């Protein structure tokens, strides 16, 4: 039940600090080289820094020479990355990752965390219900959704009915309009005869603006 | 008293036969505890003192891997060097690396080391401040500039100031029984008539640990240097050490000379006088 | 620092072999036997598939193999499969750092063309109440990954207030994209209806909503 | 190449007690380069179950190895280290010397 | 315990 779980990363101004933490569970943490690997949108895997074992560790990628500082506390199963003087270049998902032994490579990864370096303001989304159509209502099927409107940094999180509803949910990749803000929409497609029997709520989470919202989607 | 941990690495090209011979050893003070030899069967870092044998599988797997990488780096190094010194592929050459750290009687950090020789002369060394380099000559300036840009020292320093000393601490603790013993020297003096007119007085110091020792001669209580042989401290081969000091003295004057031994194992230093 | 270097993209048919080269210098990949490959599927963390040039972690399938010959490392996938379509990265030790490769794009040829299913919503009552208005076009399950989205209001084309995405590979290896049309409550009602037309492969498919 | 001619000592690990088993050692230090020939000789004959330590160096980068083997000292028996190395012009033989 | 990172010359 291996688990690296990244925290401490959001939006920060150019030249700012940020410090990422990674709580680790279900493998013997002190046996593993620990590391960070990041991944700017559209783009490929990088490698930021790694720390070892035991002896060995630390080293850093040439693009982070002396801005960044890795550290580990085993009595806490946690890994740290101090990140100072952040330039726009540094904008990416940062992944927490382990190696089973030296020079093995990263065989245990986290889910990733998002670092935006920007001077632009953090805006909280508007959540609107996308309500179902009546013709859709044959046998077959119905489309219902959530429009998560105008937010700054990615990401937003959307579950439905506190993540009990899984089947035929499609959260859509977001758009980046010229306003410099994002909209996305999650949609669930359900049988027409259950529009009048089931209850549909979407739970929108936007950690960087403390914007948690549960929206009921109900036939207009 | 103070303590250290040092690793030593050696590679030797052998063009025509396979790859360079690579030999690595680690010591804590004067006790070798690990070895690796590219030419040996097992292709593993191997234990060489009981107390390291305690370390679990992941230690051995990891250290084997790291020592391998050292060797493979030396392999590249041989080549890059050959190049910087415009030397032909024909000759055999040697790289030597040593690094590690010292701590005081409180086990608090004291000094760090890292240095590098090419064919038996310095090449590059991390200065005492663990912040700058000494290049031995012009070729090494290329390395120093590379490693300056690459912030190499910064990494070295963190290891030497931190990781190095933490592991040394661990070792000492685990090896308490043997490593923080002190074996007082067993001492005696011998006498050989060199001729009618002269005789050698030899002062012996056997079975001691650590290897740090001082043997000095005195005549009428004043430091005596002339007509003095003193040999390199040598391993007994059972973990302890030997040294000796000799003076040649006019016959009949033997009583004037006294030998002085100091060693951490001795509460007060000894004085020996030919004991007819 | 620098590099690694893989083909931008390699493709092949089901059952076939494919190889992804990864090339460096005598100093990393040529320096050491520590190359590993990773696989990354869309919006999911990388996974380690090779390490130590040739070893597969317990877990990973039999038809993956690593190799290296001089400064190039290779990954062969043999008996290619749908769920092998993904990005691959090599990665090597280099003495003083680790360095990932530039990554490759593995494709699986001759998949069936798949027509887009398009849903479109009108503005939410609640948005119209907040003096703003968005038409939401959601296009999904389409292959191959190209679409143009043309909006039409009344019957005339509307170029303005249209922001469409790039298409993403959905995890089923089809594609999805969406278009938002931004009006004010006034414009939305000034019109009999609005269409989101979606063209994919020369065939068009369109949907309409009215005030 | 900086070459360094080898310093050589040859001794018993234990005060030698004529009759009683012990180890004969020969210590070679101060030499560069590392390739080296060490023999231990009984009666100018080459003993050959001889075993050796792991190559290491000192501060000036010169190397040192102990060569050693189990033995059993008797009255009449010559014993001896025999070293050859690039820096020497003949192999050097050093007689063992109880009485030191 | 050995250094993990060895820089080439």
């Amino acid at each position: 039940e291996v688990q690296l779980l990244e925290s401490g990363g959001g939006l920060v101004q150019p030249g700012g600090s940020l410090r990422l933490s990674c709580a680790a569970s279900g493998f013997t943490f002190s046996a593993y080289g620990m590391g960070w690997v990041r991944q700017a949108p559209g783009k490929g895997l990088e490698w930021v820094s790694s720390i070892g074992s035991s002896g060995g560790g630390t080293a850093y990628a040439d693009s982070v020479k002396g801005r960044f500082t890795i550290s580990r506390d085993n009595s806490k199963n946690t890994l740290y990355l101090q990140m100072n003087s952040l330039r726009a270049e540094d904008t990416a998902v940062y992944y927490c990752a382990g190696e089973l032994l030296p020079y093995y490579g990263m065989d245990v990864w986290g889910q990733g965390t998002t670092v935006t370096v920007s001077s632009a303001s953090t805006k909280g989304p508007s959540v609107f219900p996308l309500a179902p159509s009546s013709k859709s209502t044959s046998g077959g099927t119905a489309a219902l959704g959530c429009l998560v409107k105008d937010y700054f940094p990615e990401p937003v999180t959307v579950s439905w009915n506190s993540g009990a509803l899984t089947s035929g949910v499609h959260t859509f990749p977001a758009v980046l309009q010229s306003s410099g803000l994002y909209s996305l929409s999650s949609v669930v497609t359900v049988p027409s005869s259950s529009l009048g029997t089931q209850t549909y709520i979407c739970n929108v989470n936007h950690k960087p603006s403390n914007t948690k919202v549960d929206k009921k989607v109900e036939p207009k | 008293g103070s303590h250290s941990m040092r690793y030593f690495f050696t590679s030797v090209s052998r063009p025509g036969r396979g790859e360079p011979r690579f030999i690595a050893v680690g010591y804590v003070d004067d006790t070798q505890f690990v070895r690796f030899d590219s030419d040996a069967a097992s292709q593993r870092m191997e234990p060489r003192a009981p107390w390291i044998e305690q370390e679990g599988p992941e230690y051995w797997d990891g250290e084997t891997r790291k020592v391998k990488a050292h060797s493979q780096t030396h392999r590249v190094d041989l080549g890059t060097l050959r190049g910087y010194y415009n030397q032909s592929e024909a000759g055999s050459h040697t790289v030597q690396r040593m690094y590690g750290c010292d701590v005081g009687s409180d086990w608090r950090f004291l000094r760090g080391y890292h240095q590098y020789a090419y064919d038996g002369k310095d090449y590059i060394a991390l200065k005492e401040d663990l912040r700058s380099w000494t290049a031995a000559d012009m070729a090494a300036q290329t390395t120093k500039h590379k490693w300056e840009a690459a912030h190499v020292a910064e990494q070295l320093r963190a290891y030497l100031e931190g990781t190095c000393v933490e592991w040394l601490r661990r070792y000492l603790e685990n090896g308490k029984e043997t490593l923080q013993r002190t074996d007082a020297p067993k001492t005696h003096m011998t006498h050989h008539a060199v001729s009618d007119h002269e005789a050698t007085l030899r002062c012996w110091a056997l079975s001691f640990y650590p290897a740090e020792i001082t043997l000095t001669w005195q005549r009428d209580g004043e430091d005596q240097t002339q007509d003095t042989e003193l040999v390199e401290t040598r391993p007994a081969g059972d973990g302890t050490f030997q040294k000796w000091a000799a003076v040649v003295v006019p016959s009949g004057q033997e009583q004037r000379y006294t030998c002085h031994v100091q060693h951490e194992g001795l509460p007060k230093p000894l004085t020996l006088r030919w004991e007819p | 620092q620098s590099e690694l270097t893989q083909p931008r993209s390699v493709s092949g048919s089901p059952g076939q072999s494919v190889t992804i080269s990864c090339t460096g210098t005598s100093r990393d990949v040529g320096g050491y036997n520590y190359v590993s490959w990773y696989q990354q599927h869309p919006g999911k963390a990388p996974k380690l598939i090779i390490h130590d040039v040739i070893i597969r972690p317990s877990g990973v399938p039999d038809r993956f193999s690593g190799s290296k010959s001089g400064n190039t490392a290779s990954l062969t996938i043999s008996g290619l499969q749908a769920e092998d379509e993904a990005h691959y990265y090599c990665w090597s030790f280099a003495g003083s750092y680790y360095v990932f490769g530039t990554g490759t794009d593995v494709t699986v040829l001759g998949q069936p063309k798949a027509n887009p299913t398009v849903t479109l919503f009108p503005p939410s009552s609640e948005e119209l109440q907040a003096n703003k208005a968005t038409l939401v076009c959601l296009i999904s399950d389409f292959y191959p990954g190209a679409v143009t989205v043309a909006w039409k209001a009344d019957g005339s084309p509307v170029k303005a207030g249209v922001e469409t995405t790039k298409p993403s590979k959905q995890s089923n290896n089809k594609y999805a994209a969406s278009s938002y049309l931004s009006l004010t409550p006034e414009q939305w009602k000034s019109h009999r209806s609005y269409s989101c037309q979606v063209t994919h492969e020369g065939n068009t498919v369109e949907k309409t909503v009215a005030p | 190449m900086i070459q360094r001619t080898p310093k050589i000592q040859v001794y018993s690990r234990h005060p030698a007690e004529n009759g009683k088993s012990n180890f004969l050692n020969c210590y070679v230090s101060g030499f560069h380069p590392s390739d080296i020939e060490v023999d231990l000789l009984k009666n100018g004959e080459r003993i050959e179950k001889v075993e050796h330590s792991d190559l290491s160096f000192s501060k000036d980068w010169s190397f040192y190895l102990l060569y050693y083997t189990e033995f059993t000292p008797t009255e009449k028996d010559e014993y001896a280290c025999r070293v050859n190395h690039v820096t020497l012009s003949q192999p050097k033989i050093v007689k063992w010397d109880r009485d030191m | 315990s050995l250094l993990m990172w060895i820089t080439q010359v």
